[PDB]
């Protein structure tokens, strides 16, 4: 599975730029796609969403009316047409696949990202940094302004890990399930508006920033992020 | 309904759209079941027109998909085919009674009560030669043949020996007698006399299928 | 004298009961036949009976209300909204059964003359689109006077609203009468042409259910034309000759009641008066 | 000489078994369960209707989560349903459309199907590519595939119309054990809860109990007069029920090695296609050719209720692992989910 | 010699089935009745659950 972004670069304020996301190694037309950006030395921010079959399209309020997201299923290319670019849009833009059915794992794969430079449920991660030592158990807390527990029994809370220099990776989806390829030492526990990510027997690879995201409703919002340092 | 449920429901509707598109594509072809004994020669009928053997042939821009499985249990699978192509070898008098009992089981099957049978009395040239030689007698196998006479309303082919005509109508009558004994118009047998070189078998199926579909429509228009 | 409250009630009651009875039989029969084929006739016949069911209901209720209100149109319809609604319903309730009957004639002519093409090429979506397109087209024609700045006027009997027929001067006023009559006659003519072709083909092919179907086709042709022609000709006569035509109120009112019986006899001549249906009704009565 | 002598010894052995079964037939299940109160009237409503199959449905199987189910139809489509929402989770196009059976793996990662193509195809539901793909095609049967059941992600048992059942190693694609002894087409099989034994019903009107590990027939159960079409283990594994074309259901006991009870009615003259038990085993649900599903009292042989919601043959049914609902598949191309209300 | 080989196999199988231990039918019937009684409460089809606990409302 691969997601390669291109088209980023230094642009003038008020200009336009076209970002492309080429997908290989999976059935592109079956997955909904999101654009998520990350401002330098800042957390993740969701930009747009286009569903499988292009029938449903969502935008963030800060970009609605200026950004247009589209896909070319035969060419397996995802597009993001941007207009009236502001200095607030300077970020690394990630291409994220997400498929939705009973038991699926949305946001499972992220792209490497492309850098752009320009010349609502509240998710809270109060603890910005946590000093840790290898082999010791670590807990990370997340809070939400609204209850993420739906009447169908799902709690739409996601956990991501962004190692330094790497794209975010899914750890826990829907607040308890462990993503494929993730060691069992990670465990997600929560209730209502309070959630905890427990990392037993911390290792060197686990060092990074951890983000909690809600998928209860659009716009999707991320927490500030908790950094783990040795 | 949550945000992921709407995406899941939209996925379900995209599945339903492709389910209907494939179903309509499947209805553009007529499905046939090929049946017969080992000596019937049903394979030669298919080859001239052209676990499960399938063959596709087209008559007047109409696609036919015929299945030759090569049986009271798996015959239920072909419960909704357009017609059954039952083939017999009329030359072999010894196994004619086997074919009649084989035809009787298919005709009276509970899961084929609405399936019309397109009978193909194959290998007519051998039957004509067998009667001409006179070495073998149909009366030995069928005692009632000695008292059977060709109907006055019969229309034999030009240049056809009356002895062959009497034999052909007798063999056909035996299959038709089974067909007319039950069914009450739900399904109709369509006997035909074919040989190993006849090239009009495909059109006979096409013409008979028009009557089978037309009979299906007439029940829809009347049994309301 | 010729008009009375009970005249509209009896026509409404028999129409509602006959259509409701045919709706139940159509629903049960459709499930049986949807497995064998798309059952295009059953879908169209269901739409016809449902449309006639509302025609006897919507127009029947308004007609009874007018009779119960002592035919006081000025006192209780000053805004003229009811007559505008009454006119739209009458055009829909009369032009849709004519068009639906003309489509079943075409649909069953293709099914009989070219059974393979009907079974394979024609899909269930096409039948639903044709059923929807015909109903919408009838609504569009019904709403045409409203969008053309015209309005339906109260007829001479002062009991039903329809196109104005007394002292027509503007060419647009006489155009609507001609358009309704032309569509009614064209649908009637297409129904006869397709039913005759189907009837001829069945007799040629027959010489099991061929004779039963032929009697159905002849009964449809007789009821469709005898009931509607006296009204379609009356509108054409008024549309061409204007006020000079000797189309009295009694002649127009009588032709209206004949056209009503086409919707009453549609469930019977299409569905109920069938050999299988009568046996089911006979068995149901005994039980 | 030798052949004639041997076939006489077989008849003597059959009489020995028949006498042995008669010796332990001290009482009847009807007499034992006479005192207990009846289950009353069982009323079930159609909670869900699953639409989308465009041909005869031939098989269905619940997943172990009691929410997902897989159904097979002869439109060449395997469909996985979310029964709570009626959403379609997957639609698997089959290479051969003449499918007769389908199975859901207990892990939920695989489904299996097969029919007149003599192949059991394994489909992987959890792939990184996001689509369902064929992972294995189990070849080796010389007749149509009538039933298949997973033991785990690597083992599956299949019954065929070539009179044999087979145990398969999915990873290697080879049948480790072959179960021979039926003289007719094997139409169904049921796994014991511990997956150490399984019973199969054939068209020789007999049910055989097989040991999975040892690979031989432990016991043979006769008593039906026509082909057996359905078979289902009792929830504790000590009994099983069969359904035949003779309009009867019979409850056989493994340890008593004989029939205990017959479930038939005078009005019922049609064949039985599918049988299942409720979670406690007190109810026996059977699908019939007369378009109905009859719920039987297993202990008292009383018809507890009727599920009448299909316009063609009831071809299959199944009860969830939690016992909450029962699904019925039919030749009318619809699936229905049933349960009662307080 | 196909029939004689099959005859030996069929006879050998009947020996294995005839040497099993059989319990009384009353004992076997009681065990089935006991299991139904013990698990009766956890059978939703036998005893329908309240609508709040029914996933298929
Ligand atoms: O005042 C009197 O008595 C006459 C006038 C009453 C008023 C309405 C008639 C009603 C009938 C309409 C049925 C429906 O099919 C429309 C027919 C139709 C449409 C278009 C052009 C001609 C005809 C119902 O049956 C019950 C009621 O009678």
């Amino acid at each position: 599975v691969q997601l390669v972004e291109s088209g980023g670069g230094l642009v003038q304020p008020g200009g336009s730029r076209k970002l492309s996301c080429s997908a290989s190694g999976f059935a592109f037309s079956s997955f909904g796609m999101h654009w998520v950006r990350q401002a330098p030395e800042k957390g993740l921010e969701w930009v747009a969403y286009i569903s499988s079959g292009s029938g449903t399209i969502y935008y963030a309020d800060t970009v609605k009316g200026r950004f247009t997201i589209s896909r070319d299923d035969p060419k397996n290319t995802l597009f993001l047409q941007m207009t009236s670019l502001r200095s607030e849009d300077t970020a690394m833009y990630y291409c994220v696949r997400s498929i939705y059915y009973y038991g699926s794992s949305p946001f499972d794969f992220w792209g490497q990202g492309t850098t752009l430079t320009v010349s609502d449920i509240v998710m809270t991660q109060a603890t910005s940094s946590v000093p840790v030592t290898p082999g010791e158990s670590v807990s990370i807390s997340c809070r939400s302004s609204k209850s993420l527990l739906h009447s169908n029994g799902n709690t739409y809370l996601y956990w991501f890990l962004q190692r330094p220099g790497q794209s975010p990776q899914l750890l826990i989806y829907r607040m308890s399930n462990l993503a494929s390829g993730v060691p069992d030492r990670f465990s997600g526990s929560g209730s209502g508006t309070a959630f905890t990510l427990t990392i037993s027997r911390l290792e060197a690879e686990d060092v990074g920033v951890y983000y909690c995201m809600q998928h209860l409703e659009y716009p999707l919002t991320f927490g500030a992020g908790t950094k783990l340092e040795l | 309904v949550s945000a992921e449920d709407k995406a899941a429901a939209e996925r379900s509707k995209m599945i339903d759209k492709n389910l209907r598109e494939d179903g309509e594509k499947a209805r553009r072809t007529l499905r046939l079941l090929l049946l017969g004994a080992d000596n019937s020669g049903k394979s030669t009928i298919v080859k001239q027109m052209r676990g499960i053997f399938e063959t596709k042939f087209q008559v007047d821009k109409v696609n036919f998909h015929m299945f030759d499985v090569g049986r009271r249990k798996w015959i239920q699978c072909f419960n909704d085919v357009t017609a059954i192509i039952f083939v017999v070898d009329s030359s072999d008098y010894n196994r004619l009674q086997e074919a009649l009992n084989d035809f009787k089981s298919i005709w009276n099957n509970r899961w084929l009560r609405t399936i019309s049978v397109i009978l193909f009395l194959n290998k007519q040239d051998l039957l004509a030669e067998k009667v001409l030689a006179g070495k073998s007698k149909i009366e030995d196998y069928f005692p009632e043949f000695a008292r059977y006479t060709t109907p006055e309303d019969a229309t034999p082919e030009p240049g056809e020996d009356p002895r062959v005509t009497r034999a052909k109508y007798f063999i056909r009558k035996e299959f038709v007698d089974i067909s007319t004994a039950s069914g009450d118009g739900r399904h109709i047998c369509y006997p035909h006399f074919t040989c190993a070189v006849d090239t009009e078998n495909a059109r006979r199926i096409f013409n008979d299928c028009k009557d089978i579909i037309l009979q299906m429509n007439l029940r829809e228009y009347n049994l309301v | 004298n010729r008009l009375s409250v009970f005249f509209s009630v009896i026509f409404m009651t028999v129409g509602i009961l006959s259509n409701s009875l045919a709706i139940a039989i159509l629903m049960k029969a459709y499930q049986r036949f949807r497995q064998k084929s798309k059952a295009s006739f059953l879908l169209l016949a269901s739409g016809l009976v449902i449309t006639d069911f509302f025609g006897h209901l919507i127009n029947g209720a308004i007609a009874v209300f007018v009779y119960a209100s002592d035919k006081e149109w000025i006192r209780f319809d000053q805004s003229n909204v009811l007559c505008s609604i009454f006119g739209i319903c009458m055009v829909f309730s009369g032009l849709c059964p004519l068009l639906l009957g003309s489509v079943m004639a075409i649909e069953r002519c293709i099914g009989v003359t070219k059974p393979i093409f009907h079974s394979t090429k024609i899909t269930s979506k096409h039948v639903k689109m044709m059923l929807s397109g015909v109903c919408l087209f009838a609504v569009f024609i019904a709403l045409l006077p409203i969008l053309g700045h015209r309005d339906y006027k109260i007829q001479a009997s002062r009991t039903w609203c329809f196109y104005n027929t007394e002292d027509i001067k503007d060419w647009e006023d006489r155009f609507y009468l001609l358009l309704f009559s032309f569509l009614g006659l064209l649908a009637l003519g297409v129904s006869l042409l397709c039913n005759a072709i189907t009837g001829i083909t069945l007799l040629r092919v027959k010489f099991s259910h061929h004779l039963e179907m032929v009697i159905q086709l002849l009964a449809i042709m007789c009821v469709s034309c005898i009931c509607w022609s006296p009204f379609l000709v009356t509108m054409a006569n008024i549309g061409i000759n204007g006020n000079h035509s000797l189309e009295t109120c009694e002649t127009t009112l009588f032709a209206l009641r004949m056209a009503t019986w086409n919707q009453i006899l549609d469930p019977w001549v299409y569905i109920l008066l069938r050999k299988a249906v009568l046996k089911n009704l006979y068995k149901l009565a005994s039980q | 000489s030798e052949l004639d002598q041997l076939r006489q010894e077989a008849e003597q052995l059959k009489n020995q078994i028949r006498d042995a079964r008669k010796a332990c037939a001290d009482a009847t299940l009807s007499q034992i369960t006479n005192n207990i109160d009846p289950v009353g009237r069982i009323q079930m409503r159609t909670r869900r209707t699953l639409r989308g199959h465009l041909a005869k449905i031939y098989a269905m199987h619940w997943g172990t989560d009691s929410r997902l189910l897989v159904s097979a139809s002869q439109d060449g489509k395997l469909i996985i349903w979310d029964s709570y929402t009626t959403n379609k989770v997957h639609a698997i196009p089959l290479r051969s459309s003449w499918v007769m059976t389908c199975a859901y793996a207990p892990s939920g990662n695989y489904v299996a199907c097969g029919g007149l193509d003599n192949i059991c195809s394994i489909y992987n539901l959890k792939t990184r590519e996001g689509n369902v793909r064929v992972s294995r095609e189990l070849a080796g049967h010389t007749g149509y595939l009538s039933c298949c059941r997973f033991l785990d992600d690597n083992q599956i048992v299949t019954s065929s119309g070539d009179t044999t059942c087979a145990l398969w190693d999915i990873e290697t694609g080879q049948q480790t054990t072959t179960f021979t002894g039926h003289t007719g087409d094997v139409m169904s099989l049921s796994l014991a809860p511990d997956t150490r034994l399984f019973v199969s019903g054939a068209c020789d009107a007999s049910a055989k109990l097989w040991d999975v590990r040892e690979g031989m027939c432990r016991q043979t159960f006769t008593g039906h007069e026509s082909d057996i079409n359905a078979i289902c283990f009792f929830p504790n594994g000590n009994a099983f029920a069969t359904g035949s074309d003779d309009a009867t259901c019979r409850l056989f006991d493994l340890r008593a090695d004989q029939e205990l009870m017959t479930y038939s009615h005078d009005n019922i003259i049609c064949g039985i296609t599918s049988v299942s038990f409720s979670k406690s085993g007190r109810l026996l649900l059977a699908g019939y050719d007369d378009f109905n599903c009859n719920v039987w009292d297993a202990l008292k042989a009383d018809r507890a209720g009727v599920l009448a919601g299909h316009d063609n043959r009831v071809s299959c049914l199944g009860v969830t692992d939690d016992g909450m609902a029962v699904a019925t598949g039919s030749w009318d191309s619809f699936l229905k989910i049933w349960n009662g209300s307080s | 010699t196909a029939s004689i080989a099959q005859a030996r196999k069929l006879v050998e199988q009947l020996k294995m089935e005839a040497n099993i231990d059989r319990i009384k039918v009353s004992k076997a019937a009681a065990d089935l009745m006991a299991y139904c009684e013990a698990h009766a409460k956890e059978d939703p089809l036998l005893t329908p659950v309240p609508a709040s606990e029914n996933p298929f409302r």
